[PDB]
DNA sequence: CAGGAGAAGGAGCAGAGCG
DNA sequence: CGCTCTGCTCCTTCTCCTTTCCTCT
RNA sequence: GAGAGGA
């Protein structure tokens, strides 16, 4: 799917995956960890091995989607309320003082 | 007291999903903003409205309801335009520090723009200040003074080492965070009975 | 292997100076004629500073009040569009910014020759 | 990247195990948080049977925001999904 | 024991790693433009040729009003080249370059002054010093100046023909030239451009060969790559005359701004007559400084022909380079003098009557007999071309000077035996370290010493001549040679560095106590400070004059230290 | 006073990997070690001074305490230090990065080797809207092959030819850069070349017997060069070399070890004293360092100071790596790679809390998705269980029962306190009474809970399933025999892991994804996996045989039975 | 520890989070290798992502930046071992919430 | 946690202390309500009041300093109902203040020459002819 | 101690252009 | 018309991986 | 550390 025909090896995954991490905890560690340091690549952890190293959620299987409890409060009470400040507030600028 | 608006996250634990939603919102905004100074804007009294209230979101490890909240607060913030009046807890020769009856006591007014007749006296500490032939227009402690703030300082400072906390207890820093300084250039100041 | 040149007494703690210890002999006290650039050095500078190209940087409240009426404006701020411009050296998207269309005013940087310095 | 209105939802209408498990799991840790329950209890003290009580009379207050990877995402009330 | 919490707050090691080009610059100009220039500047810098979206993109400040004002506040100044380049796929693309010459102008100020004011006798008549010296400070700040602006500020009649006179001297000087679209424009660029419209026209037939016919593209380009350089130094808009009193006048429309060319000439004039000042005595030193002066406007320019940026030097005909340089060097008409011209011109203050001893005023004689001394030492002060007739050659002076510039540096901050060490080793070629004590006649134990306090920087390197299989010590030999272009470069990073530390230094000071500083011009209170602030305000306020002062004074010591180096 | 306190929810976004930049190397440092002892020798093997065993950076012991944080071995986090090197050595990492900077620069102009168009052009090409780490490290490759075509520098004019590693051998040859200048000029006339002759024309006239060596000895770029080179390298010359210069660190110079980050103390603890490998090495480092320093002003010969310079870079090389040289330290690199290194041992993988192992035996009585559990290891896998106003008299009748009756509790954390209380001893009965709303009881393994039955090795998913536990009194895992064709038991001497998740999500998640009731079939196929075994299928087929015929009573036997 | 004579756990290595992975449990992925293994309540900065103790960065040391989250200890040691080398993993940190 | 407007629509020093008796009444914190249930008896239907101690201080210190008496027992705005609100609106909108000044004198009113004088920036130099007295005269009643 | 697979330098020719 | 670079393509010689762990001793 | 079951 990347163009050409990769290997399942760690130059076919090298070649595939650009998550630091991943790379280094598959084969040639150290190699891709100072690669990464060098040519100072930024990876943005998503994959599972990324996740598990760091103590995160997969975002596979149950951490895939989000939970999310209702508030379930009406529109009739969250409306601003006020008692009638605009009254002194009669906009002085209208007269010259 | 200036009503602000504040947007804010809110963690409602599971034991007050019972209750009313704004009643839990609001009994956390309290915990968080009951007696408290906000820095750049001064002390917050009371959360009064609670508008545009977002779905709240669970965090795959805790199990409460955190809700994304907008709402406006009560805070008091008196720049220019106002006459406050006071009590008076304790004087020395570095200026007067005014009281209230319970909101804060952090307000400091030293001698600068005052009366031109103050002058000190470590015996009875007072404020002396004739301003004509008789001399006997002293400030009292514990009663009513009007006095106008020129400006607020706001200390929101930490550069704190973890050494120095520790070196600090072994031991034991500007304790306020929001205060006024006085000012009472004009008259009918130092107490609303003398001026009538 | 310690080398021929060396003893034990002088090896044993790695103590890097960390701090310079050769001076340029540019520190000596300054002349007249060197106080002078100087001051040439800091009112051009300080002239650009009260430049209009600047935008260097990366109580003012909303209600109306009688007291900062009647008081001046501090100064007639001098934007970056209102000073004239060469149109056939810049280039032509900034056109969009400049003051195409804009009365013209430009400002005189005067040079003072006395000495601003204290003393 | 804003919520997909309820009239029209490509996602399936659905409940995928993943979800099933992952509500279940949510209910029960807000249960053992001491919060109130919707069914009758009948005697269950275990956090995760009364969660599954719950699921099976539909009573679990919860919804779900199904992520889709462009950034939208479709919020799906387990009352309204189907088992 | 400084613990390394004090370490990092006075040692300047947060600094050091710095790149001293991008230090120097983006300081510069956080000084005299601001922050969003200074940012921008810093983006140039480090990325190099950023359009408009990719600066907005690649800077927190991304509001594209922002950036533009802080792209055409750096033009007006001539802080950047841009260059308006046309995609034939597609819409076309403006990207900007970071210009040297305008942050260097902003860099030499008080010297650019400085040598406006002396430079023109005009201090001497203490009328008209404060007039131009007012012109080059407006012309040197504001960037691009048209004299019927600064004349209509005016509103004296006589200011107005003072000011036009003093503008049509600085002109024809040659401080002062025309600004054209080609200030705007990188020189590579330029040569990339003028490289085709000469070698694309050639018709589709046989060419004279592929490489001739590149030879002959390079060729054609040359020549109006060189006139077109030189079209700005033509004073072709000074010659309006007569439009009425029949007056020379320059043309009020054209935009005239300052030539760095010509002050760079002035500056390596000045170093010139430094050098030999520690060469001959100070009768002939005044002598050379005159005629210094005399060929200083039509000398060739400082940095290079502007050719040797553009491309690739060469195969090896780079060398040509040097010979067309040497040509000109040689054949310019105003660069070749004879005494005549000197003890025409020479002041009358200067005796020139027993300064030189037969055997052990303004005679045409003794002047021609020191222009001989000046030409006789082994430092190629002047060069003879017909007999008597005298020329100052820049070319076989340029290597000398950074020499011996170089070579005091060293004497200076090292030891005097780190200089001697330094010359032994230039003058000779890969020594080991027998022959460096045979030829130095001193101890190997301070050879030694000094030759590993001097390679630390780029002055003496080692050479290892491995005598195994492996190139590991203890076997291996360790030859010493001296490659004056790493020295040369080296020495100018640290200068630029340190530049842009003592610019640091002094903006950090300002900022620290800039309340009593925006105190001393709140209410226009300067001149008045012992009799309105407090004795502790004037003692803070007196001490940070003086710092700044001799922060200032630095800066122009170290200008002039690595003036020479900059030189090309 | 009481200013607000705000505090949000935040993840890990991402890394972002870059070097120190010898200015960060030191910010993070508390003491510069600059001593090659390490006890005072006096006061009881104290830590020195400034030592590599220093207090401040950290705490090897459990009864001392840190200088910095003023903590305890566990409450320590670990804190770094700095050690200033004298003439910089490079860094075996960056080594053959090291090797590619040097061959896309010049080294007399210190610039970049690719005309303006060329770099234009390749700049456009990185910046591309989506590129990948393959294109881009392509486009880095193309580029450095272009740059090695070039053979003048474009601004100093001066040749270039390949810069390659000296021998490719063990030790010193495996860290040394020569340059060859000379390799492109054929019989062109070149004034470098002329140069060259010259000078070793002299040196022969000076020393007739080295010409036998004048081949090879080519440009030799030692660490201090290069690093005097690398000051120079323009910052809009970066990108193409791979480095992001827009950040700070973003410099080719960081790559070459100046500053030694000394590590925590925690990272390299003293075992039973018996220092690990990092703490000699870095020892080793330090009095290497500390000699050529005190050489450089001692004046020693220029050939110790070198050889000496080499032993360093060797040193520090082995304590980056121990894989360098031949002539077992644990170099950082072996304590990562490596099959119990730290990412296949420590990060993917770990050993886990609240798990068990013991021998399997057969129970066709007990319930598939149900596991026989001893009730000895039920009354130490407690699972903590937080009293919720449905459990508080279970809770309180378990605390009553205590930690040695199995339905019963181990431990009690109460809502505000932070030490477990052990109900071992203390009066349980009143500690029951006071049980409130909140707190955790470590009650014991019990009938219906949830446990993690594995079986190794893992070679599909099914090899791991979620059980009910069940008690009942033997040492073994006994298991329902239908389900021991995922984990491929055999009850021939088998042992397995069982696993007790601790929190309600993972339990859930556990019982209604990895329960065995919904892994009846095998993901490759589809094809049921949990089924009849043997003798399961010979009763099966004994019943059904068309010979069987059972009365009434039989009959009724038989299916009281089955039920 | 690893060992019967030292009380220790059974390891769930490469094989037993995949097997897990394959179940798609994330949770439980998350408990038995980061909270029933090794949590550490680490101090991480906002603005350079190295890790800080009590709250205190000693790099910005200013404090402000100061975050509080949990991660398996051995990601804690294995930052240290890279920043021990020339290795600067700078944890970059968002709002879990906030859509 | 933002901040999102430094300063809203601007509260007067009327509508913050029924909000604040309207709060504590809700919260069962009034002294009539606290003497009366959970002193001098014990709580029978156990009807706890609010609990956050806090928020008790700072509501009952803000509303004594908004109920002391009047400085020239009560201050005024303890009496002041939402129609004396609109009828003193009324008469101050009858009058020329630059400022929201009016607030101002609403959050205290000392009804006295000098304190007015005080309050408004030169009060003489804008107008001290007849309507000086109408605002001392309306002022003194709190209504 | 074997097996597998890449990256990096010598090395030997085509190919192009040339004076 | 041989001569002299580039450039390509072999050819050789080098480096990084080989379940699960689960015990005891 | 390395010798060997073991499934
Ligand atoms: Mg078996
Ligand atoms: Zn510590
Ligand atoms: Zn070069
Ligand atoms: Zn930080």
């Amino acid at each position: 799917y990347k163009g050409e025909v990769l290997g399942i090896t760690r130059f076919g995954l090298s070649k595939m995956r650009d998550s630091v991490l991943q790379l280094a905890s598959f084969e040639k560690t150290t190699d891709h960890l100072f690669d990464a340091a060098f040519y100072m690549k930024k990876d943005a952890v998503e994959g599972v091995s990324e996740c598990i190293i760091l103590g995160q959620t997969m975002s596979i299987g149950t951490g895939s989607f989000k939970v999310v409890k209702g508030t379930n409060i009406s529109e009739k009470d969250l409306v601003p309320k006020r008692c009638l400040f605009e009254s002194l507030s009669n906009e002085a600028a209208l007269k010259a003082n | 007291f200036i009503l602000s608006k504040i947007a804010d996250l809110v963690r409602i634990p599971p034991d007050q999903f019972h209750r009313d939603t704004i009643s839990a919102i609001t009994h956390q905004l309290n915990n968080k903003f009951a007696n408290k100074i906000i820095p750049n804007v001064g002390l917050c009294i009371t959360i009064y409205d609670l508008l545009t209230v977002e779905e709240g979101q669970l965090k795959p490890g805790d199990g409460s309801s955190y809700i994304n909240v907008t709402f406006r607060a009560v805070v008091f913030k008196p720049f220019l335009g106002e006459i406050v009046t006071g009590w008076i807890s304790k004087c020395t020769a570095e200026g007067i520090k005014v009281s209230l009856l319970g909101i804060f006591d952090d307000i400091f007014i030293p001698q600068n723009m005052l009366f031109e007749g103050c002058y000190y006296t470590p015996e009875e500490s007072a404020w002396i200040w004739p301003m004509d032939e008789e001399t006997k227009l002293y400030f009292d402690v514990n009663e009513k003074i009007r006095f106008r703030i020129e400006r607020e300082v706001f200390v929101d400072v930490k550069p704190k080492s973890p050494k120095e906390r520790e070196l600090e207890e072994r031991a034991q820093e500007k304790p306020p965070a929001y205060a006024l300084l006085g000012s009472c250039q004009t008259d009918g100041m130092g107490l609303v009975s003398w001026w009538e | 292997n310690l080398p021929f040149g060396l003893g034990y007494g002088d090896v044993g703690k790695n103590h890097i100076t960390e701090f310079p210890s050769i001076p340029l002999p540019i520190n000596g006290p300054i002349t007249n004629k060197e106080r002078s650039l100087a001051v040439k050095y800091i009112n051009f500078g300080k002239t650009v500073k009260d430049g209009p190209f600047y935008t260097g940087s990366m109580t003012n409240d909303g209600i109306e009040r009688y007291s900062d009426k009647y008081l001046k404006k501090r100064k007639i701020g001098i934007s970056i569009d209102d000073h004239p411009y060469n149109l056939n050296l810049f280039p032509n998207e900034l056109y969009n910014v400049m003051g195409i269309n804009k009365k013209k005013l430009l400002a005189i940087s005067k040079f003072n020759n006395a000495d601003d310095v204290f003393t | 990247e804003k919520a997909i209105p309820k009239d029209q939802r490509a996602t399936t209408p659905y409940m995928t195990k993943y979800e099933r498990a992952r509500i279940l799991g949510t209910r029960a840790l807000q249960i053992s948080m001491n919060a109130p329950v919707f069914v009758d209890l009948e005697g269950e003290t275990d956090p995760l049977r009364i969660a599954m009580k719950e699921l099976a009379e539909k009573k679990i207050p919860l919804v779900i925001r199904r992520y889709l990877p462009d950034g939208s995402f479709e919020d799906w009330s387990v009352e309204e999904l189907i088992v | 024991l400084v613990t390394p919490e004090d370490v990092m707050t006075i040692s300047s090691l947060e600094q050091r790693t710095l790149n001293p080009d991008l230090f120097l610059y983006k300081e510069l100009v956080k000084a005299h433009l601001g922050e969003r220039a200074a940012s921008v500047i810093g983006m140039l810098v480090a990325l190099g040729r950023l359009s408009v979206r990719e600066l907005v993109e690649k800077i927190d400040g991304m509001d594209v009003d922002s950036v533009k004002t802080t792209l055409v506040s750096l033009t007006q100044l001539r802080c950047v080249k841009y260059l308006q380049e046309t995609a034939i796929s597609g819409k076309k693309t403006t990207y900007y370059y970071y210009n040297e010459e305008g942050i260097h102008i902003l860099l030499y100020s008080g010297l650019i002054i400085d040598e406006i004011i002396t430079q023109m006798r005009v201090n001497d008549e203490e009328e008209h010093k404060q007039l131009v010296a007012e012109i080059v400070q407006n012309v040197i700040s504001l960037g691009s100046l048209t004299v019927e602006d600064y004349l209509s500020s005016v509103t004296s009649d006589s200011m107005k023909y003072t000011i036009s006179s003093l503008f049509v001297q600085l002109c024809e000087m040659g401080y002062l030239i025309q600004i054209s679209k080609l200030h705007y424009t990188p020189i590579e660029d330029l040569w990339q451009f003028l490289y085709e419209k000469h070698y694309k026209n050639i018709p589709r037939n046989s060419p004279l060969s592929d490489l001739k016919k590149r030879s002959q593209a390079k060729m054609n380009a040359k020549t109006d790559f060189a006139k077109i350089i030189n079209k700005p130094n033509e004073l072709s808009q000074i010659l309006t005359v007569d439009p009425k009193t029949s007056l020379r006048i320059v043309k009020p429309t054209v935009s005239l701004t300052i030539n760095l060319d010509r002050f760079m000439k002035g500056r390596r004039s000045k170093q010139l007559i430094n050098l030999a000042k520690t060469r001959v005595g100070s009768v002939t030193a005044q002598v050379y400084k005159i005629a210094l002066r005399l060929t200083e406007q039509k000398s060739p320019k400082i940095r290079d022909p502007l050719t040797q940026t553009g491309l690739l030097q060469d195969l090896e005909e780079a060398k040509s380079f040097q010979d067309e340089a040497e040509l000109v060097e040689e054949k310019t008409p105003g660069l070749t003098f004879n005494a005549i011209d000197l003890a025409r011109h020479l002041p009358a203050e200067l005796d020139l009557r027993g300064s030189l001893l037969s055997r052990k005023p303004h005679s045409a004689s003794l002047i021609n007999s020191h222009l001989k001394i000046l030409a006789s030492s082994n430092f190629p002060f002047l060069n003879e071309t017909k007999p008597g007739v005298y020329y100052v050659p820049y070319s076989k002076l340029m290597p000398v000077l950074k020499s011996s510039v170089y070579e005091y540096v060293i004497a200076s901050t090292l030891g005097p035996s780190a200089m001697r060490l330094s010359r032994c080793i230039r003058d000779n070629k890969l020594v080991s370290e027998k022959i460096i004590n045979s030829t130095a006649l001193m101890k190997e134990k301070d050879i030694r010493s000094t030759l590993a306090s001097l390679i630390r920087y780029n002055s003496v390197e080692i050479q290892e001549v491995p005598r195994t299989a492996d190139r590991s010590a203890s076997r291996a030999v360790f030859l010493f040679r001296c490659k004056e272009t790493h020295s040369y470069n080296f020495m100018r990073q640290n200068l630029e560095w340190n530049m842009a530390n003592l610019l640091f230094k002094k903006e950090k000071l300002k900022q620290e106590n800039s309340t009593l500083l925006k105190k001393a011009n709140r209410d226009d209170v300067k001149g008045r400070e012992n009799e309105l602030l407090l004795p502790s305000e004037l003692n803070q306020l007196k001490m940070v004059n003086e710092r700044e002062l001799n922060v200032f004074a630095r800066l122009s010591r170290l200008l002039s230290l690595w003036e020479v180096f900059q030189m090309a | 006073k009481e200013v607000v306190v705000s505090e949000t929810p935040k993840r890990i976004k991402g890394l972002e990997f870059s070097a120190l930049s010898a200015a960060d190397i030191v910010a993070q440092s508390e003491v510069e070690v600059s001593t090659r002892d390490l006890f005072d020798l006096e006061k009881d093997r104290a830590p020195k001074a400034n030592g590599a065993l220093d207090p401040k950076m950290g705490v090897s012991s459990s009864s001392l305490e840190c200088a910095t944080c003023h903590g305890n071995l566990a409450s320590c986090h670990g804190h770094f230090g700095h050690l200033k090197l004298a003439l910089p050595v490079f860094h075996i990492g960056y080594f053959k990065a090291t090797i590619q900077i040097l061959q896309g620069i010049c080294k007399n102009c210190s610039a970049i080797l690719l005309s303006e168009t060329d770099k234009r052009q390749f700049l456009h090409e990185l910046r591309r809207p989506g590129v990948d780490n393959l294109r881009r490290m392509g486009i880095l490759k193309k580029i450095l092959d272009q740059c090695k075509k070039q053979r003048r520098c474009l601004h100093c004019g001066a040749l270039n030819g390949v810069v390659k590693k000296a021998a490719a051998g063990a030790g010193s040859a495996a860290l040394k850069i020569i340059h060859d200048t000379f390799r492109w000029v054929g019989k062109k006339s070149a004034p470098e070349k002329d140069i060259w002759v010259g000078e070793w024309k002299e040196v022969l006239a000076h020393n007739p017997e080295l010409e036998r060596y004048v081949k090879r000895c080519m440009d030799d770029l030692n660490p201090l060069k290069t690093l005097n080179l690398f000051k120079q390298i323009k910052s809009a010359d970066c990108e193409l070399l791979g480095i992001d210069a827009t950040v700070p660190s973003g410099r080719p110079e960081t790559y070459i070890w100046r500053y030694l980050p000394a590590p925590p103390v925690c990272i390299r603890p003293s075992v039973m004293s018996n220092e690990d490998d990092l703490t000699v090495k870095l020892t080793e480092i330090v009095w290497t360092s500390s000699l050529i320093k005190a050489g450089l002003d001692k004046g020693i010969s220029i050939n110790n100071m070198m050889e000496h310079w080499d032993y360093l870079q060797l040193t520090v090389a082995m304590y980056i790596n121990s894989d360098s040289v031949n002539p077992p330290i644990r170099g950082f690199c072996q304590r990562l790679k490596g099959k119990q290194g730290r990412f296949r041992g420590n990060l993917s993988g770990k050993r886990v809390d609240f798990s068990g192992r013991t021998v399997i035996s057969p129970d066709p009585n007990l319930s598939i998705d149900e596991v026989a559990v001893p009730d000895r290891v039920a009354k130490v896998l407690t699972y903590p269980e937080k009293v919720t106003r449905y459990n508080r008299h279970k809770l309180q009748e378990l605390i009553v029962n205590g930690p040695n009756v199995h339905p019963g509790a181990n431990y009690l954390l109460k809502r505000n306190e932070d030490a477990r209380r052990n109900l071992r001893y203390g009066d349980r009965m009143k500690l029951a009474k006071n049980l409130q709303i909140g707190d955790v009881v470590e009650r014991h393994l019990e009938d219906g809970d949830v446990v993690l039955f594995n079986r190794q090795p893992s070679l599909h998913r099914l090899s791991i399933l979620s059980h009910y536990a069940k008690i009942r009194p033997w040492r073994t895992f006994r298991l329902n025999e239908c389900v021991c064709t995922p984990y491929n038991a055999d009850f021939d001497g088998d042992e397995m892991n069982l696993h007790v998740p601790q929190t309600e999500e993972a339990r859930a998640e556990a019982i209604n994804l990895m329960g065995v009731k919904n892994n009846l079939l095998t993901p490759k196929s589809g094809e049921p996996i949990i089924a009849a075994t043997q003798d399961f299928i010979t009763g099966s087929y004994l019943i059904s045989h068309k010979d069987s015929f059972y009365d009434r009573a039989t009959l009724t036997q038989l299916l009281s039975m089955m039920s | 520890t690893e060992g019967r004579s030292r009380d220790g756990g059974l390891r769930l290595g490469e094989m037993e989070r995949d097997c897990v992975i394959a179940y798609g449990a994330s949770q439980l992925l998350l408990e038995r290798l980061m909270i029933s293994s090794d949590a550490f309540e680490v101090d991480v900065c906002d603005k350079c992502g190295l890790m800080g103790y009590s709250g205190w960065c000693t790099t910005c040391k200013s404090a402000e930046n100061i975050i509080k989250m949990t991660i398996p200890y051995a990601a804690k040691l294995l930052f240290q071992e890279l920043l021990s080398m020339n290795i600067a993993p700078r944890l970059r940190l968002e709002d879990i919430f906030q859509q | 946690m933002k901040v999102l407007e430094e300063r809203n629509a601007f509260l007067s020093d009327y509508e913050v202390l029924k909000f604040l008796t309207d709060l504590e009444k809700k919260h069962l914190w009034d002294q009539k309500s606290l003497a009366a249930l959970k002193k001098s008896r014990s709580k029978g239907k156990q009807n706890r009041p609010y609990n956050h101690p806090e928020l008790q201080g700072i509501t009952r210190n803000v509303v004594n300093y908004l109920s002391i008496n009047k400085n020239f027992e009560k201050s005024g705005i303890s009496k002041m109902s939402d129609e004396s609100f609109a009828e003193l609106m009324t008469k101050l909108n009858s009058f020329k203040l630059f400022k929201a000044e009016k607030l101002q004198i609403v959050n205290q009113l000392p009804a006295n020459m000098v304190h007015l004088y005080s309050i408004v920036e030169e009060c003489d130099a804008r107008f001290d002819e007849k309507t000086i007295e109408e605002m001392l005269e309306i002022i003194s009643g709190y209504a």
